[PDB]
């Protein structure tokens, strides 16, 4: 069946997981509040919101087991192109199919579609977004799934920039198969039907929403007024040539 | 490639 290191790996990602994603969002208060007026009223809150996520996500792959054999470059050049991919992986668990929004308990921390648009970004990347968190929200992961993809998303080889590709690509094919056999063993038919494969499938659609998201950062980034509503962690992860 | 706050938090 499965395996004790594969096991090992699960429960170190879950409690990592526990440790970086709080489901209470306590720690929203402390953004500049979110403004519901592009406006460009919620970019502050939503500014700070990601700037945070960022951090947590760092700290979520700190603790995914083999990431700590890479070095530094590695770890960088990694976390700079998976962070916004992870944060809309992990904003599933907020995501609801009742009203199509982010519910973060609380009314001002619950955004939808046009908060979200307020902050400097087109449909054409929240069309997508909702997208991806709908078909993502069907797939019911379990939560061990949801982990184990998180971290296979953070430690991918072929992003650009990486130097130790086939240190990067044995850490992750140990992810992958901990979730293949997660699946086969520990995830009952119909669900399971083809859950692998659909999982992988967005992970593309995440290069896919990471590829437009670049392109309109930089977009509002090349203009004065609106990198400096960002924070300093957000313009050196996602780029600060302004 | 000089990103003393990724850094920082990455060690
Ligand atoms: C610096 C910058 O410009 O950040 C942008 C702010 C607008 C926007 C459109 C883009 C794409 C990622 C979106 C973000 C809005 C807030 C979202 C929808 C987060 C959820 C509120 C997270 C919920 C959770 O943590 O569970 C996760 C995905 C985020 C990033």
């Amino acid at each position: 069946k499965l395996s004790e290191e594969q096991q090992h790996i699960i429960a170190i990602l879950l409690d990592a997981h526990h440790k970086t994603y709080d489901p209470t969002y306590a720690d929203f208060r402390d953004f500049r509040p979110p403004v519901r007026m592009s406006p460009l009223s919620m970019l502050p809150h939503l500014a700070d919101l990601v700037s945070y996520s960022i951090q947590k996500v760092i700290g979520f792959a700190k603790m995914i087991p083999g990431f700590r054999d890479l070095t530094s470059d590695d770890q960088i050049v990694l976390l700079k192109s998976s962070a916004i991919e992870v944060i809309m992986l992990r904003s599933n668990q907020s995501f609801t199919m009742d009203d199509m929004s982010w519910d973060c308990g609380s009314q001002d921390y619950k955004y939808d579609v046009t908060d979200v648009s307020k902050a400097g970004h087109t449909l054409e990347l929240i069309e997508p977004l909702i997208k991806f968190q709908v078909g993502l929200k069907k797939l019911n992961l379990h939560e061990e799934e949801h982990v184990l993809l998180m971290a296979i998303c953070i430690v991918s080889p072929d992003r650009p920039g990486v130097q130790d590709a086939k240190l990067v690509e044995a850490i992750q094919d140990r992810l992958s198969n901990t979730l293949q056999t997660y699946i086969r063993c520990r995830h009952p038919p119909p669900g399971s039907h083809q859950l692998y494969a659909k999982m992988i499938q967005k992970l593309a659609d995440l290069r896919s929403l990471n590829e437009e998201h670049s392109k309109q950062y930089r977009s509002l980034s090349f203009q004065p007024e609106n990198s400096m509503k960002l924070t300093p962690l957000v313009l050196e992860v996602f780029g600060n040539e302004i | 490639k000089n990103h003393p706050m990724l850094m920082n938090l990455l060690k």
